[PDB]
Parts: C-alpha cells; structure tokens; sequence
C-alpha cells in the first residue's frame, strides 16, 4: 500500500504551470526527500499531498484516498518550515490544543513533549522559546495520534547537530513502525543517511527521483577518492593520468583523486598494496553533489 | 466538536493579551468614573455610557481580532491548522466564539462594576428598572462588539501581512464610529435642497454603531426591528468573511 | 338692575359710610353716591348669572368686605363683578371674595384705584377661553393693586394701556396668563406669585416698566415672555420649573417646550439677580432682541440654558460681574466671586439641534462627542455665541428661594 | 563625519514611510483649512490657538511614529548588534537618529505651517506681512521644539523596552499622557478644587509639559479671550518671560535626550 | 595572529557564562565556533567583535583594542537574523554600510554583483527573501577590505547551489589573507573548508585544533561501508577478530566500525578477498566529533 500516489499531476496557476507531469509514488515505510529551491515547484507539489491545493490536471492518491478527507488528515503529520506558534500560550497548552484537534489522547502530549525533548520548557510561553526549540514543538505536534505520513518541511533548521541527530533517531524509530514520511529539507550533506529515495526536482518538472545507489549509477558523477601520504604525491600523481582519472595536485602529502568509479575496484588494490592506508576517505558523490548536477541537468 | 477545541485556545491567548487588557481595565475604569460622575453629581448617565462603549466596544473587538486570521498566516499556524480535520468554517467560526466570549466578558467587567457603582451610589436607584435598563445595555454591547468582530475578521482574511491589517483596523473604526455621522451632518449642514432630512432617521440603520445607540435610547421603527438589524449586521459580515476565507 | 341703596344698609358712621348686614341678595347692583360701604363677612352679595353684579360710577366709594357670586358671562357686553366707571376716580376694592364666570375686577378710564386683598376664584369647567379676567385694568392711571388672590380666570391680571401702577404681592394660580401687560408704559410690579399658569409673566409692547421679585413656580412653556419691552427692568424674579405644554389657543403665543425667560425683540432692558430653575429652557434670546445688560442672575438646573440661533456676539455681563451658571466647570485662583475662563453655554452641534431636530437621535454619537471636544480644542468652528466673561461662581440668589 | 551618514539614512528612511506621509500632508490640509476659517471668520487669537491645538495633537504624533522604532526596531531586526559592530558608538547612532529625524519634524512643519502662511497672505486682503512672517516663523521654530521633545521622548521609550510593539503601547501611552490626559488632569484638578488647591503653585505645572509650554509660546501676544485658552489661561499667572519659556522647552529635550542616551549606553 | 584571547573568563550576573578559552587565531584560518546558541558561544561572538568588556582576561583583535575603531573598520559581521530596513533599497542599504565603515562607494556596485544580488538591487528589503537578505549580510560583511570575517550561520535559510558557491567565496578570502570565524549550526558540509574547529560548551572551551588534530586527540572509529561485497557470512566474522563490529543493514551493507588503530588489516580483509562494488571509507565527521565532546563534558 502506497500512501502517496501522486499520479499525473499538472498544477498550474494562471498561464504558467509551476508544476508539469509529477509523478510520485512513496512507498508504505520509505523516508522520501523534496529537494529543490524554495520556489513554486517544491512548495506546490508538498500542498497538493496536504488537503491545500488540487490538481489541475491530474490526481494525487494520499493514503488511497483524497488529500482532504478527515479520515486521511487524523493519521497525517506536517511539520511546517519557519513557523511561530502562538506566543502567548505555553508549550504544554500548544500540545494541548493541537492534540484535540488531531483527535489524539491528552495522554499523548507529556508523552511527546518528552520524547523532543521539552520536558523543561514545557509550561513556559512560546514567545520565550528558541528557533530550535519551537522546531521541537513543531515536529510534537506532527507526531500527535498514529500519523501514517509526515511532510516534514525543513525539519532540522537552527538544531544542534546532538538534537539533529536525535531527530534522524526518531526518524528511523518512526519508519520502522510503517510511517513512511517526507522531507522538504536543504542541508543536504546528513540527510542521505536516512533518506530512503531522493526526489530532486527542478523549476517545473521531477527531474530525477530512485534511492542513492540509482541516482549515482544513472547520473554518472565521480568518486571523491581522498588519500594522505601513501607513499608520495609526485610519485603517485603521475599514475591516474594515464590510466584516465584525474589526480589533484595537493598541497604536501596528501593524494586526492576524482576518480571515474568503474575501474576503481583494481585501482585500490594498488594504493593499498605499495603504501600505509593510515589516512583514506573514499566518498561516494554526495547527496549535495547530486543536487548540483541535477540543478545543471535542466537550467 | 471542532469549533469549541479552537475556541478554548482563542479564550487562552486572547486572556493573555497585554493589548486587551490594558483597554479593557480602562474600560471598566471610565465605565466607573462616567457611572461616578452620573450618580453623585439614569438615562442621562446610561446615554454617556453608550457613548463610552460605542468608542471602546469597537476598539476592544478589532484589537482581539484584526490578527485572527493574518495573524496565523504570518505565524505560519494558518498554513498547518487547514492541514488538521477542520474546514475552513470552524476555524472561523471557533474564532468567533473564542473571541465572542472574551468582549461577553469585558462588558461583565466593564458595566459589571459600571451598574455596582450605580446601584451603590444613589441610595434609592428602584433596582428593577436598572437590571432591565443594564441587561438590555450588557447584551446590545456585545451585539455591536460581535459585529466588530466579524468586520475585523473581514479585513483580516483579504489582507496579506499583519501591517495592513491594523491599518484597516483603524479604518474600519474610524469610518464606522466617527466618519458616518460627520458626513451624515455634512449631509445636513452643507445640503439642504436636495436632502429630506425624514430620510435620516432611516439612514442610521446602515451603521452598527448607530443601531447600537438607538436600543439605549427607548425612531420610525420600532426597537425588535434593530435588534434583528444589529444581529443581521453580525450575519452577513460573518458570511462576508467567510466568503472571504474561503479565497485565500 | 337694582341700585346699592334699594338693599337694607346700617350705617355705623356719617360720613358716607355704610354697613351691609349678614345675608343674601340679588341680582346686579349699582354705585351712583360717594359711599365707603363696608359689608359683615355674611353678606353674599349673589347675582343670578346675569349683568355686573356691583357697577360702580361714582369717585371715591371704598367697597369694602362684599362677598360676590355668579355674575354675568358675556365678555362682549363686559359683564364684571366689580364694574369701575372712568368718573369713579380712587376707589378702594378691599378684602372681597368674587365666584362668576366673567370679569372680576374690570376698571377702565379709572385713576388712583385700589384693588386690595381680593379672592378672585374665576371657574370650574369653562375652557380657559371664556373664563374672563380676573383685574382687568384698562388705561389707568395711578392704580395700586396689592395682593390680592386670583384662580382659574382667563389670562390673569389683564392690563391693557395702563400707563403707572403698582401691582404688589398677588398669588395667580391655575389660570392661563399670570400678568398680561399690552401697551403698558412706565409700570411696575413686585413680589407677584404665579402659579400652574400657561404663561407666567406676558410683557407684550410695554416700555419702561419695572419687574421686581416676582415668582414663577411650575408654570407651563413660558416662565416670563416679554415682548418687545424697551429700558425695562428685570431684578430678582424666581422663575422656577417651567414645564412644557400649550395655551391652548395659541392666540398670542404658540406652544413652548418650557422656558424660563422668552426675550422677543427686546432691545434695551436690564436683566439682573434673577433665578431661571430647573426649566427645559433657562432663556431664549431670538435674534432681533440684542445688546442689554444680563448679568448677576442663577441658570441652575436647566436642561438647556441659554437658546440663542445667532452667530452674533453676545458679552453677558455688565461691569465685569456676570452669572452664575450650574454647569460652568471652571475655577477660581484669585478669590473673589467670579469666574476665570469665560463660559460659552452653546457649542455649534448645541445649535445644529435647534436647526434641525433630528440631530436628537445623532445626540449621543462619539462623533458628536468628538465635535464637542474639536470646538472646545479648534476655536476657529466655534462660531460667536453667547458667552460671558468672569462668570459668578456661588449663588447670587441666596433669598429668593425663600 | 559617522553622526550625519546614520542621519541620511533617516532622512531617507522615515520619508518613505507612508503613515508619516499621510499624517504630514494631514497637518497639511488641516493647517490650511484652520487658516481659511481664520480668515473666513474675520479672528486673529483663535487662528493661533487652534493652530498650536493643532501642533499639538499632530507634532507629537509624527514624532512618536517615526522614533517608536529607532532602536527597539533596530534591536530586533537585527541591525543593531550590527551598527556596534561599525565605527560607531551608541551616542553617534543615538544623535545621528536624532538629527536624521529632526530634519524630517523640521520639514514636515515646513510644508504644514508654510502654506498656511500661503493661505493666509493670498486670502486675507491688507494683513500685516511682517506680524504674519514673525507669528508664523514662532510657530515653525517652536513646533520643531515640540516635536524634538517627543523624538526624544521616542528614544527614552525604545532604549527601556526590548518589543516594538510594547513600544508602541508606551509611544500611544506618552502621546495620551502629554497632550490630553495632564491638561484633563490639570482641569480636574482645578474644578473639583474650585481653584483653591493652590493659588500659587498650579501655573508652574504648566512647565511639566512640554505642549502646554508649547501653548503658552504661541499664545503669548494673542491671549484674546479666556475660554480660547482653557487651562492655557493660568499661563497668565506665571511670572516667567517668553524667553525662558523657549528655555525650559529646550530643557526638555536635553533632559529627555541625556536620559536617551543613559538609557541606550546600558542597553 | 587575528584574535588572540586569552585567559577570558567572563562573569555577568555571577554566572560566569565563559571561562579561560585561549582562542588564538590565526592570519589566515578559517576557524570554526561550534556551540550551542547560549551563553557560551555567543558571549565569545561578543568579545571578538568589541560590544562586551571581558572580564577577567585580555582579548586582542588585531594586535589591538577590540573596541577600538581603526579595527573595526578591518571588521566584518554577519549576524544571525538581520530583517535589515524594510523601506530602504538594496544599493541604498550597502551605501548606507560602506559610509558608516569608511568603504569607498565603488564597492558596492562590485559587491552586488560578486555576491548575486544585482537583480534585486535597488528593490527594497521587504520584497527579499530570507536568503537574499542573507546575501545582503554578505555583501556589507566584506565592505572596504576587512582582515577579520566573522560569520554567524551564513549559510541558513540558502539554497545548496548558493551555500556551495559561499564556501567557494570563503576559500577567496583565506587566500588573501583574511582570518575568517563560522559560528555556525549547519555542521555537515563546513567541515571541507574551516582550517581549525572550535567546540566549546557550558562557557569552558573544550576542544580546539585542526579537523586532523580532533581526531588524533579524540578516539573515534572510521566508518568504513563496503557496500556489494561476494559474500557476506564470514564476513561477519572475519571484521570482528580483532574488534571491528562488522554490523550490517541488507545483503552486503557492511558498514564496519573500525578502531582506527587496524585500518590496513581491515583494508586487507576487504582487498585480499572479496570483491566490493562502492567502499565509502567515512572518516570522523564534524558531527561525531561535536557529538563526543559535548557528550564528554556532559
Ligand atoms: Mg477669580
């Protein structure tokens, strides 16, 4: 069971269709990732998986069902980017607002508000509360009740990279379970450890969606093969230029070379079998690498 | 029920503006002090009452809510409160009962002390004609504040940013206190020929203020028929809103 | 129509002084013979309903202590009580008690008659347009009218072309006019009490007279209307709750609202220490009436004090001292009795009500609340009134209500 | 010199504000109109006092929107950590403001009292040119006055708060309290006392309000009637010249402007 | 020799929120902040840029003064969240900045159109995004050639074709010689381009030093992944031997946490036999360098 069939869809406003022939399908447990700039053709096609906006030539199948139904909205979590809560209120009193809209248990919310992380703040006024602390409250609300999709948009803005990675924590605990959620993110390197498939999109179009392991193979980008001292940089520079990789000319000690990832498998038998491995880093292109080549790929 | 979950939140973050409160204790202050003035120095003094109440009813029912709906585009809560099982109405609705009750409210504290200091201050006030002249003065006061509220809730709904909402705000208090009758004056000191000045009594109707004074001052028609024109103003501004909250 | 010596009088002194016994008569009775006639309180001098009850020609006759009942009714044929020819010069009118539906006391062409300590009761059930007067005088010169009682007549003390005379503490109650005055110049009256009356004090084209201590209590839409009065003197009259309602007739005034002094085209008067209570209207200045000394009376507790459709100037107050006004929210820093700001007593929306009537329902409007306070920050809109400098600030009447 | 190049800035930040623009051409057409009926009306000591009425309702009012937010809305914008970070101090950024804000105050009396001295010497026929260039040229060196006294009653209540908008609740609060709350205190106090409170001490609290010593600037030939005035007439009272009555008006803005800079060097 | 603090230990309220951090900097660093948004990092962004009074300790920007104004004209800050003037245009904003810092006004047209902001100059601050304001901030950052950059999370609310194209400007300036600080929160990628880290944490700084040096001081396990590998049941054995957990998440995702004291008998282990398709010898982030000293203070 797929929750989000988005099938055909063409969103247009006026003359101009921000929004031309996506065609997504997330699966029932994946971690899915909208990237692309902040314009018209992310923020459109994450409002057509809410119940905000309709397609104008096609349909979208959130949960098999329609995008606005009660039925569907109860079991759907959105976090949404650069949002202030009512700052007269307190932390528990949003919770508890929120959890009675959703139909969630009032038991659910101190049970939540110590799983962000807002056991201390709690009872406290939004208005004396942190960007990242009201991404806390933000992302306790998307978890209210048993929310079967979540359209995270920007979730680790202004959060500590010990808190960023308690929310990647809660992501992995999250897919487990079968909530199969979305990002709408732009720090680009970490992301790709917990996003299941990307989904890169351009201006108008989707220009390439598949798991990391497809985008690589299909966009052919090089490896970031990275070395520090094997046995010398002058002697080992020469070696790639003729076998066709391109070595860098670094500064002392140190080997980097952007290699071609086909004939690396060999190519490494070598760098180990005549040097110390004592400081290597083979990265595969990254996530933020793939991004700037498929923003090239159409414009 | 949905429109009662959103009202509870507008009861506790209306309560907790320092804006409402701060008029709202000076409406129960002058509402003491015009009340301390009529008494030791009744209709006379229930007549500058509603004029009391005729600037501040309006003043205290758009600062609660001429950020009700612009004010949660700008939070960005707007934007996540739609994606929540709950239509467009309720939203609207269950701020218009949260923010109803707040004014339902300020009139107990306002007048509640405003007929305390009548009834205490005249020794001989005959009681039954003052919670009859004070219960058609405490409810007409939140009529005329419910019709501020759904003006309020009108220019917050086609307005962009929170700016411009006080500014229309401000707007809409000054044209329907105080521009509506100087040009209705201006209609009568300046224009004599071609205005029947028999027109003008019916001509207060068009004005929720104007509706407002007539009740606390009992006129072609009668008094049911003012009620049902202040309540029509509350109606079809409330419909007006939500036509337009419905187009954003 | 029989004579005075056709009845049966007792003299008890000879010098032409006679003296009625207890005991009713009738029909009319006629004075031809200088005689001070006295009468016992028991002689109910009663006519039938017809004629002058007791005519009087001859001069010099003291009627004394009579007791009239139901004379005539025919005010064009002028059936009085006492009739008073013009040959019967300095006769004295004294402690009589009068029951018809005519003319009480009619003199004319008269001079130095006295009408003294009378009970005038006019009617019960006629309309108060054919009860007839109560003292009607007309053109005498010299008369002296003193306190006498008069009830339920048609327009009061009726003076009609009376060039000098006094009219000194008479109670007026229940009747339409208190003091009706036309062409009365150089007259006088002191200390008169009008009560319930349509129109308490009328001053219609007589000059030079002078109203002194009068009282005016809860008569009805016109506490004293004077009318076309000239180097008239207004001094200490007590004009309290003047109610609203009508004549009536509407023959000689129209219908008020209740007003205290009603000034029509009095153009010289002065108009001190009096006392203008609890009316609708403490005074009305028309247009034409302009320019005399108003200065040292109360205006407490009207609804509304001074009505003046003018935007002409008016000063209020006469070597520097002027009125006490009840609503004059001022002060006073160096202690003496008046004020320190001037009080205007009309705004310009006070006269846009007068204007026009349907302002009423717009009365209570913020907007007019906020025109009351741009006249009173703008000098520039507030058009030129009917202000007094240094108004007083205690009661200058402290014995007229007494 | 760094005073004048923060004071370009508001100079050309506080004309594109559009609520001052609105407020300035109101005092425009309001000063015109009160000066067509001053002269509809011919008189001369009404047109002064309802022309300094009016300065003091609508100077204090466009000194209070442009300065609400010199430094709270600059605090949480952002840009104010910033500016210490330029060479700058908090007495340049505090000056500079004022100068950029006075020269808008001192031109936006400029166009309201300039043509109502154009609508005066084009409509009254034979008026004195040099009593008019004299009355009118007190009222725009002294409604500047007025006004530099509340820009810098602006910066005592933007350097104490840390919110805009509980600066703009103290800048309606300051403009309530001085214009028409100490003159209904004063009056309340004279009526309910009968001018017996104090005999000799009630016009000297005249001088603890800059409108009122405004009032009384302007009101100093042109006494005329005594209801023109209102509480303006224990003025008369005051044993004071006119010279120190400009003195204690430029006494309000040092004292309100040593204790905005006290304030913003402990900010 | 930019920043030279020493021996800061800074109290208000007697709180003491800072305490003894040796900050030296270098002339042509890029050093990195990396506390939370409290008291201990943000107080030490005030001392830099000369708005706060150390006490109890000397800090020299410069060789000189902080406060002192012929180096705060060699100065640059980028705030966290500047909403700068809403009326105000864009060249009108940065003419605004190059008068105030003493900057020749030619700079500002060649500074708006180095950082890419030409199309929205002279438009006003109202009708800016939150990254083009953020350009903004840029562009009065590098206003008349300043010696000292001060960075406080530039890169937030930027899309990554930008935040690329930043780090791309950053590594002009080390070039010419200016000593540059990233208080920033946005860890992964800032990593490839700071010189020396600085993780400070309840006001004691705790870790300072280059990104080899953090992991030289601090023992941290690479993260070697061998994704593809023939066969995969031994090969959870054969990792383990000498304590490397070869734990793995499918067929052959054998994502081996090393010791980083074995890293050529485990290279062996996966070269000697066996064939890989994708190896991503992971070395220890900036994240799970922040993520251990943090934890070790508490
Ligand atoms: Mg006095």
């Amino acid at each position: 069971m797929n929750a989000v069939e988005i099938q055909g869809v063409s969103q247009r406003y006026g003359s101009m269709t921000v929004l031309h022939d996506l065609n997504l399908n997330l699966g029932e447990g994946e971690v899915l990732g909208l990237f692309g700039h902040n314009g018209a053709g992310k923020t459109t096609s994450m409002k057509l998986i809410l119940g905000l906006l309709s397609p104008s030539e096609g349909q979208v199948k959130v949960l098999g069902r329609a995008p606005n139904d009660p039925q569907v909205r109860r079991q759907l979590g959105y976090l949404p980017e650069n949002v202030t809560f009512y700052p007269q209120l307190s932390g528990r009193e949003t919770l508890r607002h929120f959890a009675r809209l959703k139909g969630a248990a009032l038991t659910q919310v101190d049970e939540l508000l110590e799983q962000v992380g807002l056991a201390h703040a709690a009872d406290r006024r939004v208005k004396t509360y942190s960007k990242g602390m009201r991404q806390r409250l933000g992302l306790a609300q998307a978890l209210l009740g048993e929310p079967r999709l979540l359209l995270l948009d920007e979730p680790t803005v202004g959060l500590d990279p010990i808190a960023t990675q308690d929310l990647y924590l809660l992501i992995d605990r999250l897919r487990q379970r079968g909530t199969s959620i979305i990002l709408c993110s732009h720090v680009l390197p970490g992301v790709e450890a917990h996003i299941n498939r990307a989904a890169i999109l351009a201006k108008g179009c989707l220009q390439a969606v598949g798991s990391l392991s497809q985008l690589r193979a299909e966009a052919g980008l090089p490896v970031r093969i990275r070395a520090s001292g094997i046995s010398e940089r002058d002697s080992w520079l020469q070696r790639w230029t003729d076998a066709g990789h391109s070595a860098r000319g670094l500064s002392e000690s140190s080997i980097e070379v952007v290699a071609v990832n086909g004939h690396k498998l060999v190519l490494l038998r070598q760098l180990l079998g005549e040097g110390e491995p004592e400081d290597i880093e083979i990265h595969q292109p990254s996530l933020e690498d793939l991004y700037r080549y498929y923003m090239e790929r159409a414009g | 029920n949905q429109v009662w979950n959103i009202a509870r939140k507008e009861l506790s973050d209306g309560l907790r503006n320092r804006w409402l409160l701060a008029i709202s204790l000076l409406f129960a202050v002058l509402a003491v002090g015009i009340a301390w003035l009529g008494a030791a120095a009744i209709p006379a003094t229930i007549a500058s009452l509603a004029s009391l109440a005729t600037f501040l009813m309006p003043l205290i029912a758009l600062l609660l809510a001429y950020d009700a709906i612009v004010g949660e585009d700008e939070g960005g809560t707007l934007m996540l409160l739609l994606t929540y099982p709950l239509g467009r109405g309720q939203i609207l609705l269950g701020k218009f009962v949260g923010h109803g009750l707040i004014l339902a409210l300020a009139v107990l504290i306002g007048f509640g002390c405003a007929a305390l200091a009548i009834a205490l201050l005249v020794e001989g006030v005959e009681l039954g004609m003052l919670f009859w002249a004070f219960g058609r003065f405490m409810i007409s006061s939140t009529l005329l504040g419910w019709v501020f509220l759904a003006f309020a809730y009108v220019l917050s709904g086609k307005v962009n940013e929170k700016s411009s909402a006080a500014g229309l705000a401000l707007g809409v208090w000054f044209l329907f206190v105080l521009v509506f009758d100087l040009v209705l004056l201006a209609l009568l000191v300046l224009s004599e020929g071609k205005f029947n000045p028999e027109l003008l009594p019916w001509l207060l109707l068009l004005n929720p203020t104007d509706i407002y004074r007539l009740i606390n001052l009992s006129l072609p028609v009668p008094a049911a028929v003012l009620w049902l024109c202040l309540l029509a103003w509350i109606g079809v501004s409330l419909l007006l809103a939500y036509a337009i909250f419905r187009r954003r | 129509a029989p004579q005075s010596i056709t009845t049966l009088p007792l003299q008890p002194d000879g010098e032409n002084r006679w003296r009625l016994p207890a005991g009713e008569y009738q029909g009319q009775f006629t004075i031809e013979q200088p005689m001070q006639l006295r009468c016992e309180p028991g002689a109910v001098i009663q006519s039938q309903g017809q004629g002058s009850s007791l005519l009087i020609s001859a001069p010099d006759v003291l009627v004394e202590g009579c007791t009239l009942y139901e004379w005539g009714s025919d005010l064009t044929a002028m059936d009085s009580a006492v009739f008073i020819l013009p040959a019967a010069e300095r006769a004295q009118i004294s402690n009589n008690r009068m029951r018809g539906p005519g003319f009480g006391v009619f003199v004319d062409g008269t001079r130095d008659v006295q009408v003294i300590g009378n009970e005038i009761d006019g009617d019960a059930g006629v309309r108060s347009q054919d009860r007839g007067n109560g003292i009607h005088l007309f053109a005498v010169s010299g008369a002296r009218v003193l306190h006498n009682h008069v009830r339920n007549a048609r327009d009061g003390i009726y003076i009609d072309t009376s060039n000098g005379n006094h009219l000194e503490g008479n109670v007026i109650e229940d009747v339409r006019y208190g003091v009706h005055y036309m062409f009365a110049n150089e007259n006088s009256l002191i200390d008169n009490v009008t009560r319930r009356t349509r129109t308490g004090y009328a001053l219609m084209q007589s000059r030079k007279l002078t109203v002194t201590g009068n009282r005016s209590e809860q008569d009805q839409n016109y506490g004293i209307l004077m009318n076309y009065i000239t180097y008239s003197t207004i001094t200490g009259n007590f004009v309290s709750d003047v109610q609203r309602g009508d004549t009536g007739g509407d023959s000689m005034i129209s219908g008020g609202e209740g007003k205290a002094l009603f000034i029509y085209n009095s153009l010289f008067n002065t108009i001190e220490n009096n006392h203008f209570e609890k009316s609708s209207l403490g005074i009305h200045l028309t247009a034409g009436s302009e320019d005399n000394r108003i200065s040292g009376n109360a205006f407490v507790g009207n609804q509304q004090q001074v009505k003046y459709v003018a935007s002409r100037t008016q000063e209020w107050s006469v070597d520097g001292r002027g009125n006490y006004w009840s609503d004059y929210l001022g002060w006073d820093r160096n202690n003496d009795g008046l004020g320190d700001i001037a009080y205007e007593p009309n705004d310009n929306v006070d006269r846009l009500l007068w204007l026009y009537p349907q302002v009423r329902l717009l009365m209570n409007s913020p907007s007019i609340e906020v025109l009351r306070w741009v006249q009173r920050a703008f000098p520039v809109i507030k058009s030129p009134g009917v202000q007094d400098s240094h108004p007083l600030m205690k009661l200058p009447t402290e014995k007229l209500l007494t």
